Formats: structure tokens, sequence, C-alpha cells
């Protein structure tokens, strides 16, 4: 009449652990973020990416994403990160952003038309601010054309805005491209300094090798389950196996080439697999003229 | 718009008294850079209280023309900045505005 | 330095994927080192890496230090460096613009490369190298570039012994860029040296392998060598009884 199989009733996943952790306390919490003209550029790469610390560290005066979702933030998976940390004001964080013009973004730092990734930014009053005066700050407010995306200039020359060579010193028509910030504690929000560090995201032709963190659940062993065991998907019994694998070898494949074992990522242990009970289902019946019990 | 939490923290508006010395006319102080003040030694009467209203009327100026350049930074004649003081001293003291 | 020649004999076979087999006969089709195929012993300044490349060295003293993998091997072109020292191994995928004749002088690895402008990749591990005969595997597949390796203890004998031994899989690295050509750096000391090493390139080959009881490759079968080694492909099994066949 029919088949009768037995439906898995918990769903197990295993992956290998997260102690591969991606720097995220180095581009946060540097202690020192250079200046805008100069912005760190750090490469994030061969990690898993927890934006759980992100999200745990001080609240942030802004945080938009362009090109990742927030929600997918840890489900997209990229070949490399940058993050830019530098140290601006109040109104020039919004010039931080795809398609907005000004002082800081034509002539400091630069996001692409198509920039993909999160900027965050938040309040840096306490320790980027002095009663003397943060000096140290740089940004520059003269060069001779916009800057294109992704682009870094340290060079000092006097700005020949006039007609005449300036010769390398200051002058009439001729003044230093950069420009002191001066954080102290009483300015107002606005121009209070404050801390951007903006992650880039791009895809590579080459392993992502960056994925968030991937959870991990609780074995479940003789029973009808669902397993995901470090990409390998199936549905089986795991019981305990004699068989014995190499250091290397991840799975075991039977003559009918079907999954007959697999190694537990976390704590490395041979699993048997037995597909779940299946069979035929019969109904022997006497004649229903004769009776009605099967 | 409202007074910023700067203005609150930095701005004395009541007199210290005692051991402190100090100038008690009142000022409303555009320090600049986002930084807004006012140095009043205000008691509990009618007369502060309007006082209190003009200079309030001051900041709120110095805030609206806080964007353009330095130079310009400044009412524009001598004589529309304590006009725009004085409206709000005048209006303050209305019934209305007391029963309200 | 020396190209003479010798015969691999049933050397290079590795294990094409982490999966376990017990007593089971299974037919791949993979870049496999062809057996019974002249390889080149060194006793063109950059060899070709080819589809892949075998290695071997035989020398005790273990002076053989490291290999350089790339394209066109200068500053234009992204290159992958790999230094084995006492402690550990190094693996550094960099533009390199290395010298002409790289070798490093171990405690300094200056000799070795001029400049690294940008660095893609780097990468720290137990160390690589430890009557010893040490024979590696490099090809890069689908943009990982992968190491296999193994260390058997040979008996004095003028040639690659007459033997299997199945090479493991080290390393898989995510590194992802081309790679035409390599060459084997060698220490010297700043001293007259010697060292000896062996180079084969591997082929489109399809294999027939033994796994035991405990999940090794005990024998191999290279199909395309000869009519018997066809016959035991087709009916997979290494034992072939009487008869003709198709
Ligand atoms: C997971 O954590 C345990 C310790 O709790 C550790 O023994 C195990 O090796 C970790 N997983 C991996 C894949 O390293
Ligand atoms: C006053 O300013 C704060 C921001 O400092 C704002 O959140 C609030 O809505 C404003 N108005 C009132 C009625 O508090
Ligand atoms: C005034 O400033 C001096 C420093 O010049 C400081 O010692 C003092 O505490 C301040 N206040 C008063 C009430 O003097
Ligand atoms: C202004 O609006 C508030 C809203 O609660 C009201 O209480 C007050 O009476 C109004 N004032 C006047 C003068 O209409
Ligand atoms: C081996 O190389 C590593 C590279 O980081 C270095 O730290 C270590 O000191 C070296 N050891 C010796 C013995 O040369
Ligand atoms: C990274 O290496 C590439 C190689 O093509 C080079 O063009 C680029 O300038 C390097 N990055 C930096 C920041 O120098
Ligand atoms: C597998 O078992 C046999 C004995 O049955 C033993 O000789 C062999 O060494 C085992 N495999 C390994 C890799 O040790
Ligand atoms: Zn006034």
């Amino acid at each position: 009449t029919s088949n009768f199989r037995v439906q898995p009733t918990e769903s197990i996943v295993r992956f290998p652990n997260i102690t591969n952790l991606c720097p995220f306390h180095e581009v946060f919490n540097a202690t020192t973020f250079a200046s805008v003209y100069a912005w760190n550029r750090k490469r994030i790469s061969n990690c898993v990416a927890d934006y759980s610390v992100i999200y745990n560290f001080a609240p942030f005066f802004a945080f938009k994403c362009y090109g990742v979702s927030p929600t997918k933030l840890n489900d997209l998976c990229f070949t490399n990160v940058y993050a830019d940390s530098f140290v601006i004001r109040g109104n020039e964080v919004s010039q931080i952003a795809p398609g907005q013009t000004g002082n800081i973004a034509d002539y400091n730092y630069k996001l692409p038309d198509d920039f993909t990734g999160c900027v965050i930014a938040w309040n840096s009053n306490k320790l980027d601010s002095k009663p003397s005066g943060n000096y140290n700050y740089l940004y520059r407010l003269l060069r001779k054309s916009k800057l294109k995306p992704f682009e870094r200039d340290i060079s000092t020359e006097i700005y020949q805005a006039g007609n005449k060579p300036c010769n390398g010193v200051a002058g009439p028509n001729c003044y230093s491209p950069l420009q002191s910030y001066g954080f102290r504690p009483t300015y107002g929000v606005g121009h209070q300094p404050y801390r951007v560090v903006v992650l880039s995201f791009e895809l590579l032709h080459a392993p992502a090798t960056v994925c968030g963190p991937k959870k991990s659940t609780n074995l479940v062993k003789n029973k009808c389950v669902n397993f995901n065991f470090n990409g390998l998907t199936g549905t089986g019994v795991l019981t305990e196996s004699n068989k014995k694998f190499l250091p290397f070898q991840q799975f075991g494949r039977d003559i009918a080439d079907t999954t007959d074992a697999v190694r537990d990522p976390q704590t490395l242990e041979i699993l048997d697999i037995t597909p779940c009970s299946f069979g035929g289902v019969s109904v022997i019946t006497p004649g229903t003229n004769t009776s009605n019990q099967v | 718009p409202n007074m910023t939490q700067g203005f609150w923290e930095n701005s004395m508006l009541t007199d210290p008294g005692n051991v402190q010395k100090a100038v008690c006319h009142p000022t409303a102080w555009d320090l600049g850079k986002g930084d807004f003040r006012i140095l009043m030694c205000t008691k509990v009467t009618m007369d502060d209280f309007l006082t209190a209203h003009h200079e309030m009327g001051h900041i709120q100026y110095d805030m609206a023309y806080a964007a353009q350049p330095f130079l310009l930074r400044n009412g524009a004649n001598e004589g529309f900045h304590e006009a725009v003081g004085e409206i709000m001293s005048l209006s303050a003291a209305t019934p209305k505005h007391l029963k309200s | 330095r020396t190209q003479s020649y010798t015969n691999s004999f049933t050397r290079g076979v590795y294990y094409p994927d982490k999966v376990f087999r017990s007593s089971v006969l299974h037919s791949t089709h993979d870049l496999f080192l062809p057996f019974f195929s002249n390889v080149t012993w060194f006793h063109n300044p950059a060899l070709p890496f080819n589809d892949g490349v075998y290695f071997a060295s035989t020398e005790k003293s273990n002076i053989i230090r490291g290999w350089i993998f790339g394209t066109t091997l200068d500053s234009k072109t992204q290159s992958l460096l790999i230094v084995n020292n006492a402690t550990n191994v190094v693996i550094k995928v960099c533009e390199f613009q290395f010298c002409n004749d790289p070798f490093l002088d171990v405690e300094s690895e200056f000799r070795v490369y001029s400049s690294a402008n940008n660095c893609t990749f780097e990468y720290v591990s137990q160390p690589f190298l430890m009557k010893n005969l040490r024979e590696f595997v490099f090809k890069n597949i689908d943009g990982y570039f992968k190491i296999y390796s193994k260390h058997t203890p040979i008996n004095l004998e003028r040639d690659l012994p007459q033997g299997f031994s199945a090479l493991e899989p080290l390393v898989d690295l995510p590194i992802g860029i081309n790679i035409t050509r390599f060459q084997t750096l060698l220490a010297l000391h700043r001293t007259a040296g010697a060292a000896a090493y062996y180079v084969g390139y591997l082929q489109p080959r399809t294999f027939l392998l033994k796994y035991n009881e405990n999940g090794t490759i005990t024998d191999a079968v290279d199909c395309a060598l000869d009519p018997l080694s066809e016959t035991k492909c087709t009916l997979k099994s290494f034992t072939v009884e009487k008869g003709i066949y198709q």
C-alpha cells in the first residue's frame, strides 16, 4: 500500500569552533586614529567577522550600511575587509557617504560611488579633546584636484593659488594645505571630535576566508536527526563508530558512494550514520465480503 | 531650536556667592564653534525672568547665524540683535503668556 | 645546474580527496605523476610549474630550505615564498621582487628577496621538514594551492626505492594567484655546497587506488601505462583472471 518512514525529530549543526575572530578590537580601541588626511588602511582577512562585539562597543552616532545589509552582515562573506580609521568633526560625518560632496569628502577621503559596507562613528570628546587643544589631528583644505575614491595623500606642498611659484615657503598666496582641528571639552556637538571607522567589503577572485561566525548545536546521538556537519548535510541516526580515521580525512564513504561516517568538527569523534528506518507497508486482508479486519 | 547640553553644563545662571567673585551684568556669549553661555546672576524676580528671555533671544540669534562665515557671524545691523532680544522680552510679559 | 635523469617508479601517489574508504578499490581522475616516467635529477633559471610539480629531497643534512612560486618572478606579479627554518615554517604570499639567484644565509633572510611592496597573505605553521626521503606535491587547482608531503625512511640506495608511500595532504591555501614557474631555494653559508633534488611534472591521469581496512592507500594502478593496467582499471580489480577483455 505505502511506505513507512521515520521523520527526523531535531536538526543538528556542527561546525568548527570560532577560535579565529577578526581583529575588530584592533581597528576599534586603537587609542590613536591618526588624521583624515592620512587615514589608516588596515586589511582584515582570514578570520571570522563577528559583529556582536561591534554592537557591544559604545553606542554609535551613525551606523549606516550601504552595500551590505545590517541583518545580512554576518551572512555575507567577502575575500578581504578594509577598515579606515580617522577622526573628523561632527558636521563632517555626513560628508563620508556615497554621493556627498564637501571639503573632507573631496580633499581628504572619498567613499566610492558604489561603496559596500557600513560607516561606524562614535563620539570621542573624552579621549580626543584636551583643555590645551588637540592640535595633533589635521585635515587638508587646499588641493589642486579632487581625490579619486580610496586615495591617500600625505605630501605637504605649499598651495600655489597665485600666479607665482611658492618656492616651498609660506607667504602671500602661499598657504600650507594642512590645517589643524582643535578639540576642547567645552566644544559643542558638531565640532566635538568624532571617531569614524569605515568598513569596506570587497569580493575578489579567491576564496572568501571571511565568513561570520556560525552557531553550533548540541550533538544528538541514537536518534533520527537532520544533520549539517561542516557543510555535509543529511538525515540519519548518529551512533558511535569503531572505525578510526586518518587526521586529514573528515568523511567516510562506502562502496556505493554513500556517506557512512562523519568526523565531528568540534570534538574529533567518528560517528557512524545509519539511514532512518523505512519499509513497505502491506495490508493482510481476508476478502471484504468475509470481514473488515486487517 | 532648544538649548544645548553644553550650554546647560557650562553656563552659570545662578550667583555663586560666597568666595567666588564675578560680574553680574547679564551677557549672552557666542564663544564660537558651538559654545553658547549666559553669564547672569539670576534671582527669582519678574525682571530677571524677562532678562533671561532677552538673553536667550540673543543666543537663538547667535545659533541661527552660526553656519555663516566668521566675519559675517553678526547681526545685519547694530540694531537687529537687541531688537530680537526686545521682541521676546515684550512678548514674555504679556498677561496672556503669564496666565498660560 | 646538472640535468640528469632517473626513473620515478611507483612514486608520487597522494590522497585525492579527504574521505575515508575501507578495503575499497576507487577509481579517480586527477593530476598524478605517471608511473615509470622519467624524472629530472638536479645535482632555464625557473623550472616551469606546468599543471603541478613533484619534488623529492634525500639529503640527511636537510640543507634544502623552502621554495618560490610566481608567474613572472618580478615585482609586477604576485609571488609566493615558503621558508622552513628549525622552529616553524613561514609561507608569505607577497609581490616579491626577488634576487636573480635566491638563497638564504641561514640567521638572516636578506639574501633571498630584494623587496616586498604589498603582502596579500601570511601563514605560520609547524616546520615541514624533519636516510630520509622527503617528497612533496604542489598544485594550484580552482584557486587553492595544495601541498601534499611525506617523509619516508629509505635504506641506503642510489635511487628512489621501489614501493608505495602515499602522500598525505598537509596544507591547503586560498592564495588564488596564477603560478607559472617555480624555483627551489637552497641554504648556503657565506663554503662550497652541493644538494640534489628530483623534479617531476604531473599529468592528467586515471588511477585505481586500493584502500585497506584503516584507510591507507596500499597500492595503485596507472590505467594508461600498459594493457594489463588498463584491464585492471576496466575490471576494477588488481587480480585479473584468465580470459579476453575488451
Ligand atoms: C571547540 O572547543 C573545544 C573546547 O571547548 C575544543 O576542544 C575544540 O577543539 C574546538 N573546536 C575546534 C574545531 O577546534
Ligand atoms: C530638545 O533638545 C533635545 C536634544 O538635545 C531633543 O531631543 C528634544 O526633542 C528637544 N525638545 C524638547 C521638547 O525636549
Ligand atoms: C578661580 O581660579 C583660581 C585659579 O586662578 C582657582 O584656584 C579658584 O578655585 C577659582 N575659583 C575661585 C572662587 O577662586
Ligand atoms: C500653547 O500650547 C499649550 C499646549 O499644552 C497650551 O497648554 C497653552 O495654553 C498654549 N498657549 C497659548 C498662549 O495658547
Ligand atoms: C624562524 O622564522 C620565524 C619567522 O617569524 C622567526 O620568528 C624565528 O625566530 C626563526 N627561527 C630561527 C631559528 O631562525
Ligand atoms: C597591493 O598589491 C597590488 C599588486 O598589484 C598593488 O597594486 C597595490 O598598490 C598594493 N597595495 C598597496 C596599498 O600598496
Ligand atoms: C590497520 O590495521 C592493521 C591490522 O589489522 C594494522 O597492521 C595497520 O597498521 C592499521 N593501519 C594503520 C594505518 O596503522
Ligand atoms: Zn539684550
